[PDB]
């Protein structure tokens, strides 16, 4: 109750994140672009960089 | 009713193209 900080309700969320052998799944807001083969490219795929 | 299993029951542990390799 608000009658109680010490004994008052606090919401908790734990977000836990996975890097399995699978393709990635839960993705950021970033924008994709063209696949420039046979040149020295800096790259991100899916955070793998 | 019984047998020797022989070399059976393996399964892919992960989705990686490792190739031409002995890997533990
Ligand atoms: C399997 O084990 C049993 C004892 O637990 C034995 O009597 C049987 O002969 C064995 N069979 C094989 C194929 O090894």
């Amino acid at each position: 109750q608000p009658t109680n900080v010490g004994y008052q309700p606090y919401r908790v969320v734990v977000l836990s994140f996975e890097l399995l052998h699978a393709p990635a799944t839960v993705c950021g807001p970033k924008k994709s672009t063209n696949l420039v083969k046979n040149k020295c490219v800096n790259f991100n795929f899916n955070g793998l960089t | 009713a019984y047998t020797n299993s022989f070399t059976r029951g393996v399964y892919y542990p992960d989705k990686v193209f490792r190739s031409s390799v002995l890997h533990s």
